[PDB]
């Protein structure tokens, strides 16, 4: 159990990492949460 | 016995010790005041040795302080106070050695 | 009584050495095939 | 604590009368889990002997721990026990 | 609903008749009077596939488990 | 504790040194646990036709959440129907109850009854040393209604068969069921542990006997030797021959 | 006529089975969406899988030595083209059937002349 | 002749109500070297329960399920009384708000130990028992 | 322990040289020397 | 708990006892009781 | 012909709470003890019925339980013929922050033609099903079909 | 602001025994459950994991369940709106006794009226007697102001 620093583009290419790894729902609002951050 | 039960503790060792009055306080949950027992309701006097917030009682009550019937309330302490105080019973001989 | 307020005096710890005391806290004893462990 | 070096390995090579016991214990209970099992089956339905024809082969997973009253332990493979 | 197997008065099975005389006023142009090449010698099994109301594809377009 | 008989002894000597005969009542009113995996599915579901009231039945099912479906109340139908789907993935949800979803790959589990296979602990009061409190096959008797073991196992307990009644118990898991079966299996107790001197083994009346035939001037012809041979073996009963 | 009759099970009726006298089918379908559907024709038949039960989905489940003594004649049921029911996206039906001799003046569908 | 699947329990302890196993019979099981089947036989068939601990504390009463955080939501995560003083705070039965004693575990222990603690608690002397 | 060897059970038949002479066919085999011989050393001990 | 049927949105929902009632993904404040398996027997009558 | 009658009855909880008290029933169970014997056959877990499981007169229906007393009531099918159950519905009981105190239960009954059942042709021609004759017994066309 | 996290943490895992050819597939297998939901231990909800990799132990079998328990690291995407600063949302829902708004599309903001400063009024329009402009003090307008940013209290506050 630890913590560590981040930013805001490393959390957008890891959650792009993140919806290439795994393969409903879930990844639904994580498609909407993509969209709601970029642009 | 459930052979599906994940339990990951293990009890490493066992140590004993006296707890103060401070404790005491911290865990307890209610006092017992009132020497009644029970009422002409047959019901359990709040702040009284039937204290449903000690634990549920049966005929289907929930605890007042879990807010859980029985089958799952462990049952939660109360404390009764004393400006006396007097020694410890056990320790008499020693307390007084 | 007696064994019982000595310990409580002083507040010796046990690990858990004797099988009986493992039995108290439902545990399996150390002897036997319970001596050892097994992995993957 | 420390993990005994595979090389240096004092504990007896032997199986114990008590190591076939346990391992043969869970490796039925694994079995009869809905786990994979690494022999053909004869027809069998007991999920436990199913894994006394397992053993009979050393075909089985499980290594095992040997704890030294020191602290220390020792990890040996079914297949590396006698 | 479905086209009811078996006809009442015929001891015929007409279940099977129904998407395969559908599929003859849809695309073979013939009037009503394909089931005549369907083999329904009588009028009595014949007036079941003639006049049947087929709602219960109507009626399906209504799960509620649609997730949708 | 729970799972336990408690009954009168009656000896016997067809049934085995190993096994020990019960009546039917227990095979009944004693059960314990199974997970069904895919091919010891068929006896599972057949326990479960038989129902509770007939050996081998099943007691009654638990689910893979935990709870517990019995199997007095239902039919013979009702059984059938839920025995067809004893074994499915019936959860409905990946993990019905909140984020934790191992439950996913729990099985549903049998309560079962005894069987000819089973490992049920014997025991005496008072156990003085180890030999007093064995492990035992089981083998189910038609007909009567008290347990009979063997003779051979007289001695280790040192009941004198007058009616002294013994504790009969039965491990849950698998684990302890298979050590029973292994360590502490009667046949795995032959030798005491105060001296290397077997106790159990046969007594007044196979020594006898024993001595009588034995004996140099006896004779057989064909008919009487192989009724004898086979009659001492008797392999289908135990079989593996 | 490879059949021996059903005796009614009068009350003490569970147990009244054997293999010589019923057979026994089954069947189980859940509609699932189809998902190389390109667009929108309520056929629906492309739409969806397994939308119709038909009565070609009626597995014959043998019963012990029925399997062997019909190894010859398979049994089936004699028009596996009846569409029995119609299924969408979710919905599942699952049973099985259980079929015995009977005489047509008890019921028509034992009646087996469609007509004479 | 009796035979007990099962049946009541006690009143205090939760054991089956007035068979016997133990205090010699625990020399032969151990003298066998059989610890699964001792632990089988007098903790699991007798009484098997699960209770919380509070893994700091180390007390096993101060613990108690949280109470009316939200709709069903998740569940009620236990917490420690002797370890406390918006997500992770939380109320009483009674009211009082608190917070913390969140490292709260579950450990299989026979409930007569349970009823020990609970009788030595009534005498101020309580064990402090810690887990991993 | 005790004079290592074990406790009775199976150390009745040590001081039987004679029956172990007699046959050691089934013994032999019964001690699975091919696996045995493996893993552990002999000759030290032995030497010393 | 009892899992049930959003009407509208046609989500499970895995509600409580003693529990506002509304759908949790869309917010319908209606829904159904799924059908579990339970064994019923007919007659062809 | 093949009648099919549905009879939908909703249950409702606040009409049970006269005054002086605030919500106090729920439907299900008090936890902890249950009929057997025809409570748990028929319903569920919720106190609500199996969905599609066969009801007779004689039969509880729903249960709801006293909050302060904490004993179990139940609902009987007044209805005496066999019905069924087609879909039990969980009604949110206002704008929301509600418990479920009305339930809708849909119980379908069955009526084939019976004897003593009226039919007509569209000329007010009304008859009655007398005694559904034996389809042999009937006379046949030179095709043969029955009338 | 930086209100998202990523926190590597180490857990104690429960491998079930059919997966025991290859542990991996049952971690992913629950780890599916984790993500979306809360974990209490950091008090976030997951919204990735990657680097799935366990403190080698041959995971060491409970006593008496044949699921095994081990130590795995995995790299969590928590978001932790822990009251820190000022964040944002698109409002939804607007009505003059709170505001509904969407944070990050997906996690719900119900400011109330109190938390909102007393100055800014609410138009109930005739179309819809609710759905209308919560018009500031300044008398600008909020619905295409979508975006509206605030204070968070745990739940939000408008008053400054
Ligand atoms: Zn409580
Ligand atoms: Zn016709
Ligand atoms: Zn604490
Ligand atoms: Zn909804």
């Amino acid at each position: 159990r630890k913590s560590e620093k981040l930013d805001k583009d490393a959390s957008s290419k890891f959650l792009n990492r993140y919806i290439q790894t795994i393969e409903e729902s879930v990844l639904s609002q994580l498609n909407r949460v993509l969209m709601y951050l970029k642009g | 016995m459930n052979i599906a039960q994940p339990v990951s503790s293990e009890i490493k060792s066992v140590k004993f010790g006296i707890y103060d009055v401070d404790d005491v306080e911290k865990i307890s949950v209610k006092q017992i005041v009132n020497p009644v027992l029970l009422d002409n309701l047959n019901h359990p006097t709040n702040g009284g040795l039937y204290d449903l917030a000690l634990g549920p009682y049966l005929k289907n009550s929930v605890c007042a302080t879990c807010h859980l019937d029985e089958r799952y309330c462990p049952g939660h302490f109360g404390h009764i106070v004393l400006p006396i105080p007097a020694y410890h019973p056990l320790f008499f001989s020693q307390m007084y050695n | 009584c007696h064994f019982l307020t000595e310990a409580a005096l002083r507040g010796d710890v046990d690990d858990l050495s004797n099988p009986s005391s493992r039995l108290v806290v439902g545990r399996v004893g150390n002897f036997g095939t319970g001596s050892f462990d097994i992995f993957t | 604590g420390k993990a005994v070096a595979k090389e240096d390995r004092t504990t007896t090579p032997y199986m114990t009368k008590y190591e076939r016991a346990r391992i043969l214990g869970t490796r039925a209970l694994q079995i009869s889990m809905n786990a994979p099992v690494l022999v053909d089956l004869e027809g069998e339905t007991d999920p436990l002997q199913i894994a006394m024809k397992e053993l009979a082969q050393k075909k089985i997973p499980l290594l095992v721990r040997r704890y030294l009253p020191d602290g220390s332990y020792e990890d040996w493979s079914v297949a590396e026990l006698i | 609903m479905i086209i009811p197997i078996r006809c009442f008065s015929c001891g015929k099975v007409i279940g099977d008749k129904w998407d395969t005389y559908l599929t003859l006023l849809q695309e073979d142009n013939t009037e009503g009077e394909a089931l005549d090449k369907l083999g329904l010698q009588r009028y009595c099994c014949r007036r079941m596939i003639l006049t049947h109301v087929d709602l219960i594809e109507k009626l399906l377009c209504y799960n509620p488990l649609s997730k949708q | 504790v729970n799972y336990a008989a408690r009954s009168v002894i009656s000896p016997d000597p067809n049934i085995e040194t190993n096994e020990i005969g019960v009546p039917p009542v227990f095979a009944t009113k004693l059960t314990y646990p199974e997970p069904v995996t895919l091919y010891n599915f068929n006896e599972m579901r057949n326990a479960v036709i038989n129902g509770p009231h007939k050996w081998p039945g099943a007691s009654h099912i638990q689910n893979e959440d935990g709870t517990l479906i019995s199997l007095m109340p239902l039919t013979i139908e009702q059984r059938t129907a839920l025995a067809n789907q004893l074994l499915t993935p019936q959860s409905n949800l990946i993990s019905s109850p909140y984020s934790y979803s191992r439950l996913i790959n729990t099985n549903k589990k049998v309560y079962r009854h005894v069987r000819n296979g089973d490992m049920l602990i014997l025991n005496r009061q008072p156990t003085l040393h180890k030999p007093s409190m064995m492990a035992h096959k089981a083998r189910i008797l038609p007909g009567e209604k008290t347990i009979r073991m063997h003779y051979a196992n007289c001695n280790s307990y040192n009941a004198d068969f007058d009616g002294d009644e013994m504790n009969m118990h039965f491990p849950q898991s698998t684990n302890a069921r298979s050590e029973a079966q292994f360590i502490a299996n009667t046949d795995s107790q032959y030798l005491v542990p105060t001296s290397g001197d077997p106790l159990r083994g046969l007594i007044q009346d196979h020594v006898v006997m024993g001595v009588w035939l034995t004996c140099k001037d006896t004779f057989y012809t064909r008919d009487e030797y192989q009724q004898l041979l086979f009659q001492a073996l008797k392999p289908d009963e135990t079989g593996m021959y | 006529d490879m059949f021996k009759w059903f005796q009614h099970p009068l009350p003490g009726q569970e147990a009244t089975h054997t293999d010589y006298d019923t057979v026994v089918f089954s069947l189980n379908k859940k509609c699932e969406f189809n998902k190389n559907a390109a667009t929108d024709e309520k056929d629906p038949k492309r739409l969806y899988v397994n939308s119709e039960v038909y009565s070609g989905d009626l597995i014959w489940k043998p019963q012990g030595r029925q399997e062997e003594r019909f190894a010859d004649n398979p049994i089936r049921v004699v028009n596996p083209d009846i569409v029995v029911a119609k299924l969408r996206p979710g919905q599942e039906i699952d049973l099985e059937a259980h079929a015995i001799l009977g005489i047509g003046q008890d019921h028509a569908k034992f009646s087996p002349v469609a007509t004479a | 002749f009796q035979v007990r699947t099962t049946g009541p329990i006690h009143n205090l302890t939760r054991q089956p109500v007035k068979i016997r196993f133990g205090e010699m019979e625990r020399d032969a099981v151990i003298g066998h070297g059989t610890s699964f089947l001792m632990q089988d036989r007098l903790m699991n068939c007798s009484d098997y329960a699960q209770s919380w601990v509070c893994r700091d504390c180390g007390s096993i009463i101060s613990i108690m399920s949280t109470i009316s955080m939200n709709g069903v939501g998740s569940a009620s995560e236990v917490r420690c009384r002797s370890c406390a003083k918006t997500s992770d705070i939380w109320q009483d039965g009674s009211g009082k708000k608190f917070v913390g004693g969140t490292n709260t575990t579950l450990i299989a222990l026979p409930s007569v130990f349970n009823y020990l603690t609970a009788e030595l608690t009534a005498m101020n002397i309580k064990m402090m028992l810690e887990v991993k | 322990y005790g004079e290592d060897s074990l406790d009775v059970t199976k150390q009745k038949h040590l001081t039987q040289f004679e029956f172990s002479a007699k046959n050691y066919k089934s013994l032999i085999q019964k001690y699975k020397v091919k696996s045995v011989l493996s893993a552990v050393d002999s000759e030290t001990a032995s030497s010393y | 708990t009892m899992i049930y049927l959003c009407a509208d949105c046609g989500a499970r929902n895995t509600i409580q006892a003693k529990e506002v009632i509304r759908c949790r993904e869309c917010g319908h404040r209606v829904m159904y009781k799924m059908r579990t398996k339970r064994m019923v027997q007919f007659e062809a009558r | 012909g093949y009648g099919t009658v549905y009879k939908g009855e909703s249950f409702d909880l606040s009409q049970k709470r006269r005054r002086g008290e605030p919500v106090v029933h729920h439907f299900g169970f008090a936890p902890g003890s249950t009929p057997r014997r025809e409570w748990l056959q028929k319903l569920d877990a919720d106190g609500l019925p199996f969905i599609g499981i066969k009801l007779e007169d004689g039969d509880p229906i729903v249960a709801y339980y006293d909050e302060s007393t904490g004993q179990n009531f139940i609902e009987t099918y007044h209805g005496t013929e066999p019905g069924f159950v087609d879909e039990v519905r969980l009604l949110g009981n206002d704008v929301g922050d509600s418990e479920c105190q009305q339930i809708h239960v849909k119980l379908r009954i069955t009526r084939s033609p019976i004897i003593g059942d009226k039919f007509s042709s569209r000329h007010g021609q009304k008859g009655i099903c007398s005694q559904k004759w034996p389809t042999v017994d009937m006379p046949f066309t030179e095709s043969g079909m029955q009338p | 602001d930086l209100s998202l996290y990523k926190q590597t943490v180490d857990l104690y895992l429960s491998i079930a025994p059919g997966h025991s050819r290859d542990p991996l597939n049952a971690i992913q297998e629950h780890m599916d459950s984790m993500i979306l939901s809360k974990l209490p231990r950091i008090n976030g909800i997951v919204l990735a994991y990657d680097n799935i990799r366990f403190l080698e132990k041959s995971a060491k079998v409970m006593y008496d369940s044949p699921f095994s328990f081990i130590w795995v690291r995995v790299d969590v995407l928590v978001f932790s709106p822990k009251k820190g600063d000022c964040l944002e949302g698109k409002i939804n829902l607007v009505s003059p006794s709170h505001i509904g708004l969407l944070i990050l599309g997906i996690f719900n903001a119900s400011i109330p009226r109190k938390s909102i400063p007393k100055d800014w009024i609410f138009i109930e329009p005739d179309t819809t007697e609710e759905q209308g402009r919560w018009k500031t003090n300044d008398g600008n307008i909020l619905e295409p102001g979508k975006d509206l940013e605030f204070v968070v209290d745990g739940q939000g506050t408008l008053a400054n």
